DNA sequence: GCGTCCTTCGGAAGAGATTCAGA
DNA sequence: TCTGAATCTCTTCCAGCACACATCAGGACGC
RNA sequence: GAUGUGUGCU
């Protein structure tokens, strides 16, 4: 379901900002998860250009530079 | 933060830290005093409880509270929940260069313009004013320019008109359901305090004008202005992202104007006359020589791009009205004439705009939308389509149907005491016969309302579609439906109880006659449930969209 | 007949149904409840007396010392209401109580006492309630709304449906006391009864059964009736009750006296039961194997060794029955455990219960209530005695016991406040019976199960809490006290009681700020029935049922007035005639119906008594005697509407208006509106602002009189007389001699309330409506308050509307207001607002109020005086200086941005210790002069009246009027007269004169001391200056303007006079609405009001035309009589033949602007009457007229509606909502812009707007939205410099709210960090 | 006046802990 | 008497923006 | 700054 399919994403920041922050942060801290700032909510939170629209070109350049 | 007086703010993290440090210092003191193991064990337990309260208060059985039994917020209480650092200060932030005021119509605008108050754009575009004043040398430093602006001299208005010339602003309504709730308009300075808004985009904003406010935001950087103009400008948001239907569709007054203009009755000031063009039709109507609802044969030239993008004209002589001929004058070259030669409701106008967008493009569509709005407002004002109390005509065969239905109800009630029918099927059939009477009354009403208008052909009488204003704005699709007209002129219906039991005696009175002291109380159950459903059940529908956005 | 306030402008009434009960005092709940709380009760049941006798007399820990209450007294308030509002202190009264500490002699508990010490001791400080039911707490006026909470008693709910996830509906029995813990009984899906004290955890009801000192055999005796088995020769015959075998399967061949009755396995029919009863037999046979599934009732022990063979609640097995057969126990007891009727629930609970004795049951209860503590016998015993059987820790009130006894069908109504064995046993028996099938649950939305706690009851509870808090210390301190030195004040602390009462009245969920912007708002705020607050439910856990309107709200609670939003249906308003029962429930008036005559005596039936009688309908036709003309009338018997005969009825409704509230009874043609639109109309009528010149509504309801008079904003005359002197700020009434008392007669003075600030920053300003030398009668309006016209609630103006689309300037719901409306200042209102400039003493020194400000020239300091305070009457605009305050190194008070004003009041409060500033002492001197002058003037006027009374005594019994004038004024009381009672009256009047002299002298001294006082303030402030601006907010495009039928709108264009449409007479149209707002939202009442107002204005225009050209009284009288006799059959029936041929002329002069029409709520004016009234003038019967366009000058090619609709002006003004923010102030914990318009704050870019920005793909716009004009600090300043550098470029960093998040996560045990 | 200090009451769903029963 | 299936218990969630007003910040005890 | 109340538009 759309709740579990959002809680069980790869980037723990999205799941932490969506719902059940304690249960997500605890599991991420135990497992030592490593975020990648892949989607849109993570970049919105951090304060970067989203890899969605006019920032998609910038994100593509950033990914292809490494 | 120190307030007025010697006391301090009711901080909760500091209070929890005070408790934890106090307990820790007490435990350290008791470790050296060689206290009995029971006392130091109890103090260690209290320290553990205090730390568990500091980390996530309330996760244990009972939460601690500071004053008046209000559970104070720990570290987790300001990271989780709706009032945490994620959903309140990171995913959504308070924003500079923003404004807020009530909105009005101002239909003189264009699709790409809004009206900012002259005393608000001065506050929004203030650093731009400082920069241009320093560029022109009228000021010397930021302080001098700031003082000059706040003093509102005679030239700061002449500078504000240069920073705002082609600098779009973002008008956002409060519930931003879909992406069309934020659009960009080129400002037009007006005297006043209300943000004027183009009437077409009200459908997208879902913004009436009964006291709601909109927020205006200023794109600062160059890229923001170019995104506001190329992506978020209202002229680039004529198509709904949900479906291929147009979203800037005339609503409830342009529709009524174009429905009154593009409609014919079988009589006229001048009927059989033959016209030589739409311009001559407008000249004929504005001169008072022929009514707007004549039945004439005007000679028109409808272009067509049936070739590979080439406009080839074809002129003919079609049997139309004067109003349709007037309206055709604003249709762009490229549309067939079998698009205004009817009674334009709201679906007709929406399909007209859709076909214009698919055929001509975007710029002719915007021009066509503006012209449609103008010519709808003008010929709706020139019609005086009021609503009186004689327009809601109750059908004469209403109390007869009521008497027949009540006689049947009395017969079934008497049969109930005879034992033939129990409190089951009898209730079912009495509800069904009341519904039968309801549909018969509504059908009689809607047959007396529209086709029952005898007009003279000048040879004899015949019928037509009614000019009854209630029916006019119900048929045009401006505002209303079958339910509202049924509840105004027919009977109201069967208002059930909140549990689900349909009331045995349906309301036989409408809002053209009175309502009894008891029928109103019956209707209040449904009205209160319909009002409460919105208030306390839009929360789940607004949580569904949040889940859908976060999953995708 | 009519009085002078009625024979001045008499409103035509269209009500057909005659009235029998006049609308009562509308705010009769607040005043009556606080009168009950505050009065002196000898017996003591209400308010303080009951609260004192509940706690007092108080005794120590057997210390031979008692403190006993005797009597209480309320001292006079320190300041009056006006001085409290001006100053900012509560309007309260001291609480003086004659406490008495008594100590008996040593070794003599009941002997003679050592001494009697008593003194009136000041404890607590109870706020008093003003004349209008409003308190004053800190100058601001509060209103304590009533509360609608579930009554104490027992409520057998159901918990239907969703429990158990299988469809089995449980049953629960909650015992709610007024004060104390709960006693929730409830069932289990396995048919087990679980007691639940305070919702802690489930446990079998056998635990509390044993806790009540009961054995198992006693439990089985209580809940089950025994079935007798007798051991005999053999075969174990059974004692049989014939009724028991009803509805089951015959387990064997049912026989008696040889013959066979029911065969094997046959379901026993009632015919067989009746025939067995008629057989008159009691004993039959039964197979032994059948008793394998039975239970024993009582314990059974051996007769030889005493060993137990069958304990109580044990099964009968074949081996066990065989053992019992040889034992010698011939009579066997078993239970009537039917599987459908008499379910064996409590036996199963006994089986589940692990406890066996009372002591262990008490231990288990102690462990449940207070876990983790060592249970002892005495501690558990005391806990269980304090739970449900102690008069201090548990108290069902009188209403609680009434509901408890009525729900159990008992006979007595009174009883003890604590529970008992029989109470809990009866509750459990009733619950079991409901489970069985007999009886039914009771819904908790029924208005017979919801009480009303007004101000008096809540204040009594809160005071009792403080009294308990004080008496605990009075008990502890008394045992450790030195006698002969403890007068009854050293042990009672006044801090707790005063603190608790102030905590209630000041900061509570029901001590709401008074919504005060017109008389309707306050009069509907006082009559407000809330459900939130203490002891009620929150809007989070508020179900779909509490919001919904119950059928029992008819006549008690308004159905169509509840505030929309988060709390809809929880804040219902009281009905018009609704009253408060003695217990607190809601009851409504009803006309008693005899055999065939609808009588006049009126009975107030509650919500539980109504559900038994058959009550007729208000709109039922009668014929001069009280008889129903038709045989079948519509009625409501048991919450259900049906047709009933003319003989089954026994009650009839009083009037049609009794269903709706006061606020919703002002809407004309309410029955033609939708209910949502009626709700919106009521709310917006509550939100209306008072305009400059109040204008009467042409179409009304007749309820405006009651709302105006009974609100308290208008000065209503106390005793009838003649206006001796009418002034713009004072009215003097010379009372008629029949209304004068013998002693202390004089006259009465009404001091009007001039321009002063309301709670919502509006203006309340009473102005006279009577002329000089005009005879007034008792109980009539003397001066109209805000938004009133001759004692008639007038919230708006009669605007000449026309429903037509006009060039799109009324596109969606907008209004197009003509410029004549703003030229005439019909909607321009006043907004007095106060601006304070406090002067604290921070570090480096205090702050001064000097007029010299550094770095500011004299141009800005021109308005101020030499003392730094602005002159009264300055035309100060936005940005000027009001008070010049300097901070030790400028922080002077400045008028806010974009607001004009005119200072009309400056009040300076200086804390004691500072001598003064010269402006403050000038204000003090002016106040001293005014307080001397007004008192001297009132004394002069009332003594002129007193000397007139002296002379009127002198004219009887030897008057010498020839020598009367020449006498000097002093020597008039002792002129020539006989020694009859006339000389007694003269001496009494002289005594009154001398006493008034002394009283005026001491009052003047007290006034001197009060004005010259020290005016204590907050800790750490020197002086406070309050400046009262006064703006005239004109009408402008943007502010909401609304009608009464829920048709609001925002003005989009102030169109010039010439552009407005005009009729053939050239008269313009003041407002152009939108027609399309009528059919979709079916508020058809606006169009009917438009037509009726058009008819009324036509009548007014005919009167004005016949009055402009001078015409005699004959034509005017004839036309006005024709106008007032228009209806088919109305109860108005006013005849002008009794008017004195000048009163008709004044009436015509008052009617020339339009005849006011009364259209009662559900007794309204029919369309035929409207059309006939229109035809009475020269207006078309269809209502619509021909309108010509104002610009093109050509006719609109359709007749359009033109009439006079009553437009309000809601105070959602555009200038209070316009706001913008550039780079300004930012928050502290996270570097974000502040929130709100008060501080310079920016609009929140919410979580939903970020999604809309992501959808477009606008990344740079979003990036600037959440970094550069937001949390970022360095990037923000760099962006500001770039913007004022000619460069539109951003260099964002990272929002500071993310660093805050990182630090707050790292403050836990987590370690989150960025990776390179 | 300053100043130092140790109630209860929703409901829907889901997860994760206990208990049943049955082969 | 091991182990799926059912049941009991504890946790999480319940819209968006805005405006107005008020109250609070330790109060109990020593001096 | 946090609570409490009232209110506006959905
Ligand atoms: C005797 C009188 C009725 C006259 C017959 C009974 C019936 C209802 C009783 C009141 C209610 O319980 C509410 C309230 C409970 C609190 O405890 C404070 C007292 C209150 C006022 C009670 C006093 C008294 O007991 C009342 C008036
Ligand atoms: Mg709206």
């Amino acid at each position: 379901g759309i709740t579990k399919a959002s809680l069980a994403t790869e980037s723990f920041i999205s799941a932490a900002s969506f719902q059940e922050t304690t249960r997500v942060l605890t599991e991420a801290a135990v497992a030592g998860k490593r975020d990648e700032l892949r989607g849109l909510k993570e970049n919105v939170i951090v304060g970067r250009l989203i890899p969605a629209g006019t920032g998609y070109a910038y994100h593509q350049d950033r990914m292809r530079r490494r | 933060v120190p307030l007025d007086g010697g006391r301090f703010a009711t901080s909760d993290l500091n209070d929890l830290y005070r408790r934890v440090i106090n307990r820790n210092n007490r435990l350290k003191r008791l470790l050296d005093l060689a206290a009995p193991d029971i006392i130091v064990r109890n103090e260690k337990r209290m320290l553990q409880e205090a730390v568990d309260a500091l980390l996530d208060n309330g996760r244990r059985g009972r939460a601690i509270t500071g004053s008046n039994k209000r559970p104070l917020k720990s570290l987790a209480d300001m990271i989780k929940g709706k009032q945490g650092r994620f959903r309140q200060n990171l995913l959504g932030k308070r924003v500079d260069y923003s404004g807020r005021s009530v909105i009005t119509v101002g239909p003189y605008l264009r699709l790409h313009q809004c009206g900012l108050p002259k005393k608000m754009a001065l506050e929004l575009f203030k650093p731009f004013i400082y920069g241009k004043l320093e560029l022109r040398g009228l000021a010397t430093t930021i302080k001098a320019a700031k003082k000059m602006v706040e003093r509102e001299e005679a030239v700061v208005w002449d500078i504000l008109d240069e920073v705002i010339r082609e600098h779009p602003v973002l008008l956002n309504r409060a519930p931003t359901l879909h992406r069309l709730g934020i659009q960009a308009f080129e400002p037009v300075l007006i005297e006043g305090k209300a943000i004027q808004l183009h009437p077409l985009v009200c459908a997208a904003y879902n913004a009436d004008f009964d006291g709601d406010q909109m927020a205006v935001h200023v794109p600062l950087t160059l890229e923001a202005q170019l995104e506001a103009r190329a992506l978020m400008m209202s002229t680039n948001n004529i198509l709904s992202p949900a479906n291929g239907e147009p979203i800037i569709v005339p609503s409830q007054d342009v529709v009524l104007g174009l429905y009154y203009m593009t409609r014919d009755c079988v009589n006229a000031k001048g009927e059989g006359m033959v016209l030589t063009g739409p311009k001559e039709a407008e000249r004929l109507y504005r001169s008072g020589l022929a009514s707007l609802h004549a039945r004439v044969k005007v000679r028109i030239t409808e272009y067509e791009k049936d070739a590979n993008g080439e406009l080839v004209a074809k002129t003919s002589l079609k049997d139309t009205t004067v109003g349709r001929a007037i309206l055709w004058m604003i249709v762009p070259k490229g549309l067939p004439y079998s698009i205004v030669n009817q009674a334009l409701g709201k679906k007709a106008i929406s399909k007209m705009l859709n076909t214009c967008y698919r055929i001509l493009g975007l710029k002719p569509t915007v021009i066509f939308a503006d012209q449609i709005m103008y010519t709808g407002f003008a010929y709706a004002a020139r019609s005086g389509a009021s609503v009186g109390i004689d327009d809601m005509v109750i059908p004469e065969k209403k109390h007869e149907i009521i008497s027949e239905a009540e006689a049947e109800v009395a017969e079934i009630q008497e049969q109930f005491q005879s034992g033939l029918v129990t409190a089951g099927e009898r209730y079912n059939k009495v509800i069904d016969i009341w519904a039968a009477a309801n549909d018969r009354v509504s059908k009689a009403m809607m047959d007396n309302l529209q086709t029952e208008t005898v007009i003279n052909r000048d040879g004899q009488e015949e019928k037509q579609v009614s000019f009854n204003s209630i029916y006019m704005m119900a048929d045009s699709g401006a505002r209303g439906s079958a339910a509202q007209i049924r509840q105004l002129a027919g009977m109201r219906g069967l208002m059930a109880k909140p549990d689900g039991s349909i009331i045995e005696t349906p309301i036989t009175a409408n809002f053209r006659e009175g309502l009894n002291v008891l029928q109103y109380f019956i209707s209040t159950h449904g009205a209160r449930k319909g009002l409460a459903d919105t208030a306390l059940k839009t929360a789940n529908s607004g949580y569904l969209t949040r889940r859908l956005v976060d999953v995708a | 007949v009519y009085s002078y306030t009625e024979k001045k402008r008499i409103r035509k009434d269209f009500g057909k149904r005659p009235q029998v009960l006049d609308v009562p005092y509308l705010l009769s709940i607040q005043l009556d409840s606080f009168q009950k709380f505050i009065e002196q009760d000898p017996e003591g049941q209400y308010g303080l007396e009951a609260a004192f006798r509940s706690v007092f007399p108080i005794q120590s820990y057997s210390g031979n010392s008692e403190l006993q209450y005797v009597s209480y007294r309320l001292g006079e308030p320190v300041f009056d209401v006006q001085e409290c509002q001006i100053r900012g202190v509560t309007y309260s009264a001291p609480l003086r109580v004659k406490l008495r500490l008594v100590i008996y002699e040593r070794e003599a508990p009941e002997g003679t006492v050592k001494d009697i010490k008593e003194q009136e001791v000041y404890m607590g400080e109870i706020p008093l309630m003003t004349d209008n039911g409003t308190f004053v707490i800190n100058g601001t006026e509060r209103v304590i709304v009533s509360q609608l909470h579930r009554s104490p008693g027992v409520f057998f709910d159901s918990d239907k449906g969703k429990t158990h996830s299988s469809g089995k509906v449980l049953y629960n029995a909650r015992i709610i006391p007024y004060r104390g813990s709960w006693l929730d009984f409830e069932f289990d899906p396995k048919d087990n009864l679980f007691v639940r004290i305070d919702r802690r955890r489930k446990l079998p009801a056998t635990i509390i059964l044993r806790a009540l000192n009961y054995t198992t055999e006693q439990i089985l005796d209580l809940f089950f009736e025994k079935v007798i088995f007798e051991i005999r020769d053999n075969k174990l015959q059974m004692e049989l009750v014939p009724e028991r075998l009803r509805g089951e399967t015959a387990s064997f061949d049912i026989e008696a006296n040889g013959k066979v009755y029911v065969e094997k396995g046959r379901r026993i029919t009632a015919r067989h039961i009746r025939q067995l009863e008629k057989d008159d037999v009691k004993l039959i046979e039964v197979p032994v194997e059948y008793i394998a599934g039975k239970v024993v009732a009582k314990d059974y022990i051996d007769e030889s060794t005493g060993e137990l063979i069958c304990a109580a609640n044990m099964e009968l097995s074949l081996d066990l029955l065989a053992k019992l057969s040889q034992s010698g126990h011939k009579r066997i007891e078993t239970l009537f455990t039917n599987d459908l009727d008499h379910g064996p629930y409590i036996s199963e609970t006994l089986r589940v219960d692990p406890t066996n004795d009372r002591l262990s049951a008490l231990v288990e209860i102690y462990r449940m209530m207070r876990p983790g503590e060592p249970p002892t016998r005495e501690a558990a015993e005391s806990l269980f005695e304090n739970l449900f059987f102690s008069e201090d820790r548990y108290d069902l009130s009188a209403v609680g016991r009434m509901k408890f006894n009525r729900s159990l069908l008992r006979e007595e109504i009174e009883g003890s406040g604590i529970l008992s064995k029989d109470d809990i046993i009866d509750v459990m028996k009733k619950l079991i019976d409901i489970r069985n099938g007999k009886g039914e649950v009771d819904d908790i939305d029924h208005l017979g199960n919801r009480r009303i706690r007004s101000v008096g009851e809540m204040a009594e509870n809160q005071f009792r809490v403080g009294l308990v808090r004080v008496e605990r210390a009075v008990k502890e301190r008394l045992s450790l006290g030195d006698l002969d030195t403890l007068m009854p004040q050293d042990m009672i602390n006044a801090k707790p009681i005063s603190a608790a009462v102030k905590e209630f009245f000041g900061s509570s969920q029901l001590s709401q700020f008074m919504d005060q912007n017109n008389p309707l708002s306050e009069i509907t705020h006082k009559r407000r029935i809330s459900a939130l607050g203490p002891g009620g439910l929150t809007r989070e856990r508020a179900g779909f049922e509490v919001r919904d309107v119950h059928p029992t709200h008819y006549g008690r609670v308004c159905p169509i007035e509840t505030p929309e939003g988060p709390n809809i249906g929880l804040i219902n308003s009281l009905s018009v005639y609704a009253q408060t029962n003695e217990y607190g429930f809601l009851e409504t008036p009803y006309r008693k119906v005899t055999d065939g005559v609808v009588t006049d005596e009126i009975h107030y039936l509650s919500a539980i008594e109504e559900g038994n009688y058959v009550i007729a309908q208000a709109n039922s036709n009668l014929d001069e005697e009280g008889h129903f003309v038709e045989d079948l009338v519509t009625c409501r018997s048991k919450g259900e509407s049906s047709l009933f005969s003319r003989d089954q009825v026994d009650y009839m409704d009083v009037s049609t208006q009794q269903v709706v509230s006061v606020g919703a009874s002002l809407i004309p043609f309410l029955e033609h509106d939708d209910a949502n639109r009626a709700l919106m109309g009521a709310n917006m009528q509550r939100q209306a602002v008072p305009t400059l010149r109040a204008d009467k509504p042409l179409v009304g309801t007749g309820m405006e009189r009651a709302v105006a008079v009974d609100s308290g904003v208008t000065a209503v005359a106390k005793r009838g007389g003649v206006v001796q002197y009418v002034d713009a700020s004072r009215i003097v009434i010379k009372v008629n001699e029949d209304e004068m008392y013998p002693g202390e007669a004089g006259i009465d003075i009404y001091n009007l309330t001039k321009y002063t600030r309301s709670n919502q920053n509006t203006c309340i300003n009473q102005m006279p409506c009577v002329s000089l030398g005009e005879p007034v009668e008792r109980g009539d309006v003397l001066a109209d308050g805000p938004s009133t016209d001759l004692g008639e609630l007038a919230l708006g103006q009669n605007m000449r509307v026309a429903f037509m689309p006009w060039n799109g300037y009324n596109f969606e719901d907008s209004i197009l207001v003509s410029e004549r409306v703003v030229q005439e200042d019909r909607f321009t209102t006043i907004h007095i607002q106060e601006l304070a400039c406090v002067s604290r003493d921070t570090k480096l020194g205090p702050e001064e109020i000097t007029a010299d400000i550094p770095n500011v020239g004299e141009a800005a300091l021109s308005k101020l005086d030499e003392s730094g305070i602005v002159y009264i009457g300055a035309e100060v605009t936005g940005g000027d200086i009001l008070v010049g305050k300097v901070t030790p190194k400028d922080s002077s008070l400045r008028v806010p941005n974009g607001v004009s004003g005119t200072v009309i009041d400056v009040q300076v409060f200086t804390r004691d210790g500072v001598e003064k500033d010269k402006r403050a002492l000038e204000i003090e001197e002016m106040q001293l002069k005014q307080a001397k002058k007004d008192l001297s003037e009132e004394l002069q006027i009332l003594e002129a009246g007193l000397f007139s009374r002296i002379r009127a005594v002198l004219v009887a019994g030897g008057v010498e009027a020839e020598k009367l004038d020449k006498l000097p004024r002093d020597r008039w009381l002792e002129l020539g007269l006989t020694d009859e009672e006339k000389q007694n009256q003269l001496e009494q009047l002289a005594e009154q004169y001398d006493e008034l002299k002394h009283e005026f002298e001491k009052k003047l001294e007290a006034k001197r001391r009060k004005i010259t006082q020290g005016d204590d303030l907050a800790p750490g402030v020197l002086k406070i200056v309050k400046v009262y601006l006064a703006v005239k907010r004109r009408i402008q495009p943007g502010d909401k303007m609304a009608g009464r039928h829920g048709n609001k709108g925002v003005i989009s264009k102030i169109n010039p006079i010439e552009d407005m449409p005009y009729d053939e007479n050239g008269t313009p149209v003041d407002i152009v609405l939108n027609p399309l707002g009528v059919p979709s939202r079916m508020n058809i009442g606006q169009i009917l009001e438009t037509h009726l107002g058009m008819a009324a204005k036509g009548i007014g225009d005919k009167i004005n035309a016949m009055l402009k050209q001078q015409q005699e009284v004959a034509k005017l009288r004839e036309f006005i009589q024709r106008a007032y006799d228009l209806g088919a059959d109305v109860r108005q029936k006013v005849d002008l033949s009794t008017f004195s041929d000048e009163e008709v002329m004044r009436l015509a002069e008052n009617l020339r602007k339009g005849m006011p029409i009364a259209t009662p709520v559900f007794d309204g004016a029919k369309e035929a009457e409207i059309k006939e009234l229109l035809k009475l003038g020269d207006l078309p019967t269809s209502g619509q007229i021909r309108l010509y366009d104002g610009r093109t000058g050509e006719q609109f090619e359709r007749p359009v509606t033109v009439g006079y609709m009553y437009m309000l002006k809601l105070n959602h003004l555009v200038d209070d909502k316009m706001h913008a923010r550039s780079t300004g102030s930012y928050s502290l914990v996270t570097q974000q812009p502040l929130g709100g318009k008060a501080q310079f704050g920016g609009q929140r870019f919410g979580e939903m707007e970020v999604w809309a920005l992501e959808a477009y793909g606008a990344a740079y716009t979003l990036q600037e939205m959440l970094t550069v004009k937001s949390d970022d600090v360095n990037g923000r300043t760099k962006m500001y410099k770039n913007i004022v550098d000619g460069n539109h470029q951003m260099e964002p960093g990272m929002p500071e709210s993310f660093n805050v998040l990182l630090k707050e996560i790292r403050s836990l045990g987590i370690n989150i960090e960025l990776e390179d």
